[PDB]
RNA sequence: AGCUCUUUCUCGAUUCUGUGGGUGGUGGUGCAUGGCCGUUCUUAGUUGGUGGAGCGAUUUGUCUGGUUAAUUCCGAUAACGAACGAGACUCUGGCAUGCUAACUAGUUACGCGACCCCCGAGCGGUCGGCGUCCCCCAACUUCUUAGAGGGACAAGUGGCGUUCAGCCACCCGAGAUUGAGCAAUAACAGGUCUGUGAUGCCCUUAGAUGUCGGGGCUGCACGCGCGCUACACUGACUGGCUCAGCGUGUGCCUACCCUACGCCGGCAGGCGCGGGUAACCCGUUGAACCCCAUUCGUGAUGGGGAUCGGGGAUUGCAAUUAUUCCCCAUGAACGAGGAAUUCCCAGUAAGUGCGGGUCAUAAGCUUGCGUUGAUUAAGUCCCUGCCCUUUGUACACACCGCCCG
């Protein structure tokens, strides 16, 4: 909608998932934490929407290959 | 704080809020529950605070989403 | 004894001051490659940084101006002689200070000197420092009747946000 | 502008031993504070000043509306002359640094 | 000496200006600041008034 | 502190506005002792933008 | 009932009236011409009225430490309408007040406050309190 | 005004007089110019690399479709991977019996006695009781405060949709959208020379177009725009309940503050004090709507407060052309507004007071702030406005444009 995630965060979301699918979760509330480790980010609240997204992925990924 | 309504409804979440804090930490979990089942059920807030307030006038009308006049020519 | 002051009047008059004395400085230091000022509050003393690069000329002969400079701060801002002092202070490179490279144009212009090159010069070199970006505007009347305006940009730059 | 033959060398006299003046521009405070063996305020010490420096001898920057005066060497020697003072003079400039 | 040459300047528009640039209009006179809105709006950044919403 | 004003200067157009503000923060912290440690405690902790202020007692 | 415990319409109404009956409380001889306020349209229509002021300034005093004209005026001060300029406070008389303050006094009711205005006195405390008990008394309903 | 003149002292080489030359101007031109600013626009617009497609300027990327507040995304597609505006970004404000803290902030709870009232009980000692005051070698951070902390990611679940991007409902709970600020590419004969010691040229410059005395700006058959106040019984009134918030101050660039409290006066106000560089004081901002016990009674009446007369006082050296305020009196139109037309979706519309800017004095203004708080779409492109394709165009100073006798 109102709420329509961006490139920068898509991108990231992709680019995670493709060298971290092992150890990333099914949960929002880790992979944060996750990213705090695997990637430098700046703002918190852009780690949380690319945290968040990526899960979104995660979940559909985990119910039937993702299109790209 | 407030005014006249907005006291009363104050006044009253601070009550029933209260009566329930103490049955948290003196009497059993079960007698409490049965009351914030019987406030939140009917209800009017009692127990959780209303969020609305004021929104800030922007400049062009005297309030927030009133914009003043105009005549064009 | 006060002689008082507003700690709210206080401040916003510092701030004042630091506006005269930027302008002051701004207007007498051209030659100088006049960048900006800091003035630091001390106990028993008043000092003023002047970031420039041109310190040599700021000195003078037998070391003069700073004093002719001192003096004047001094005596404006009531500042009884000694208290305020002043000291010149080399710029670490005069190619990220937007206002080196600005003053820089007002004199390749004034000293005649075409548009396209005294622009693509600035800009070159600003790059060559290793900037992230730079942009120069030129606005106003040459030659003509008519007002025109260049943009002249190298680099990257970022217009919005903070 | 016009002034005295004695107001003059207030001026005059002051302006060689302190090399600097400042002064702000207002016509009316009629003093000054500092110096000011009183008499004028910007005007006779504006106008002295300004005809000094049309002659040179003496560069004036405005900003603020302070105006502030800036002795020039030519100008040391022409008060020089008008104080005809010991050669060496030795006005707001003498120094040690460093 | 010349007795002529003034009447009150003590209140009114009259007796300010601009510490900046003598204009006795549009005089911010808040915290004692003293400028024309036309330069206040050129020196806020050097005085620290930032723009933050 | 807060300055309000016309975007002109000088007025045809939108009525727009513009809000400056500056804001000052205050604090203080209560020190017993004496000699050293008081023009030592003040004079480190310096440099910007701070303004600082000493005071003996009562009154 | 603390006077705290009787609402606040009957207890200035019956210590008003107890007032009345007192028959010693003391007035500028005015008060037949007075508005009470410049804001105010009319004068009271209970020509009566001063007993019920003075009821009432004992009863708002009693409650806090202490209080002065300038504040009574403030509170019987209304809005006044400025006619075709919006209307805007205006702190009512402070003559009446004053007096009201002063013959107070004389009763013992309240007393000079330190550091400024009039304070409650035990005396008036006691008074107040055991009106405040007859009203309460009185009934139910 | 020794300005001019009479009279004759005074200063003392500054000046005068002549030439050449400056200097100011709220003088003119924004259609000669910088900056700043409005507008297109907070619209979704904008561009490069590298390749493909063309002799070439160029084009694709940047799209049929879906979706989005947004060229927001998905997908498809000869493009791929990026940047610019949007966004992210910053600011403000709500959810944190969590965090670290606080005598220039409060609270608990003492120790609390006292004042101390008896308010009820008791015959009283004594018990329970609302406040003020005591202040303490009490305790606290809950309200308050300002710093750091976390929370929202439409997270889970269920329908729908390319089963995608998304959409909708539901739970926890602050619910996806609290509200602003920041603004590109490129434009305009938009506005500004009266903001500018920014500025050109021009004009003027001693008999000034640079200052004082005095007036205009404030002159009234008439039209217009923003507003204010109204048309009454949801009201006008008198007594009485009664709570706030954003903000503000003197000891100041040159004359001066916010003001509680006593007294006098009907008022307006006068007068004597005393604190306060303020989280200390004014100010638990004891506001106003409102609520309420009465009166009025549907009469332009008590709705309304115009105009005028007399009078009191405040600011200022000076108010007459009312600065303003009050007191009385005189007591208008207006009893719901045609053609038209503005603005608006939640603390929003609307009522309602307050504070700040202007300021010596002066608010019907602007500019926020809290208080009281709805009706009503929940969408769409009809009108209007602007940008999206496709299309037409004798247009291109672009329809406010350019065709026949």
């Amino acid at each position: 909608m109102g709420r329509v995630r961006t490139k920068t965060v898509k991108k990231a979301a992709r680019v995670i998932i493709e060298k971290y699918y092992t150890r990333l979760g099914n949960d929002f509330h880790t992979n944060k934490r996750v990213c705090e480790e695997i990637a430098i980010i700046p703002s918190k609240k852009l780690r949380n929407k690319i945290a968040g997204y990526v899960t979104h992925l995660m979940k559909r990924i985990q119910r039937g290959p993702v299109r790209g | 704080g407030g005014g006249h309504v907005a006291q009363i409804y104050a006044i009253r979440q601070s009550i029933s809020k209260a009566l329930v804090a103490y049955y948290q930490k003196y009497v059993d979990e079960a007698s409490k529950k049965e009351i914030k089942d019987i406030l939140i059920q009917y209800d009017r807030t009692l127990l959780v605070a209303d969020p609305r307030r004021c929104e800030s006038k922007k400049f062009g009308g005297p309030g927030a989403r009133a914009r003043y006049q105009k005549s064009y020519r | 004894m006060a002689v008082q002051i507003s700690k709210k009047r206080k401040f916003v008059a510092d701030g004042i001051f630091k506006a005269e004395l930027n302008e002051f400085l701004t207007r007498e230091l051209a030659e100088d490659g006049y960048s900006g000022v800091e003035v630091r509050v001390t106990p028993t003393r008043t000092e003023i940084i002047i970031l420039a690069t041109r310190t040599q000329n700021v000195l003078g002969e037998k070391g003069r101006r700073i004093r002719e400079l001192t003096a004047v701060v001094q005596k404006r801002f009531g500042f009884p002689e000694g208290s305020v002092e002043l000291y010149a202070e080399k710029v670490a490179t005069r190619g990220l200070c937007a206002i080196a490279q600005a003053e820089s144009l007002r004199y390749k212009l004034l000293g005649g000197l075409a548009v396209r090159r005294a622009c693509y010069g600035v800009l070159r070199f600003i790059m060559e420092s290793g900037a992230k970006g730079c942009e120069v505007v030129v606005s106003g009347k040459l030659r003509g009747q008519r007002a025109k305006s260049m943009k002249f940009v190298d680099g990257l730059m970022i217009h919005s946000g903070d | 502008m016009l002034m005295p033959k004695k107001n003059r060398i207030a001026i005059y006299e002051l302006l060689f031993k302190e090399g600097v003046m400042v002064a702000k521009k207002d016509v009316h405070m009629p003093k000054h504070p500092e110096l000011a063996d009183k008499n004028v305020p910007n005007l006779h010490v504006m106008k002295a000043m300004q005809s000094l420096k049309s002659r040179g001898y003496v560069k004036e920057q405005f900003a603020w509306r302070h105006f502030y005066w800036y002795l020039t060497n030519e100008g040391i020697q022409y008060l020089r002359d008008y104080l005809h003072l010991p050669p060496e003079i030795v006005p707001a400039t003498l120094r040690r640094s460093r | 000496q010349q007795l002529y040459w003034s009447h009150p300047r003590k209140f009114g528009q009259g007796s300010r200006s601009c510490r900046v640039c003598s204009n006795r209009h549009g005089l911010i006179r808040k915290y004692g600041l003293n400028m024309c809105r036309q330069c206040f709006r050129q020196y806020a950044k050097d005085i620290g008034f930032i723009k933050l919403d | 502190l807060r300055i309000t004003t016309r975007k002109t200067p000088c007025g045809e157009g939108s009525k727009t506005w513009d809000r400056f503000q500056m804001r000052i923060h205050k604090r203080l912290i209560d020190l017993h002792s004496p000699s050293e440690i008081v023009k030592q405690i003040t004079s480190i902790s310096i440099e910007p933008g701070v303004e600082v202020e000493v005071t003996i007692a009562d009154a | 009932v603390t006077v705290k415990d009787v609402n606040q319409q009957e207890f200035v109404r019956a210590l008003a009236a107890f007032l009345k009956k007192s028959g010693k409380l003391k007035v500028p001889e005015w008060v037949d011409t007075v508005k009470l306020a410049k804001h105010k349209e009319l004068a009271p229509y209970d020509e009566n009225w001063f007993y019920t002021r003075a009821a009432s300034t004992a009863r708002h005093l009693y409650l806090r430490g202490g209080a002065g004209v300038g504040s009574m005026t403030k509170i019987y001060g209304g809005r006044q309408r400025n006619g075709v300029m919006p209307s805007h406070f205006s702190r009512g008389s402070k003559s009446v007040a004053r007096r009201v303050l002063q013959a107070l006094e004389g009763l013992k009711m309240v007393e000079k406050d330190q550091d400024w205005g009039r304070k409650l006195t035990p005396q008036g405390q006691r008074d107040l309190d055991r009106i405040a008990g007859q009203v309460a008394a009185a009934k139910k309903k």
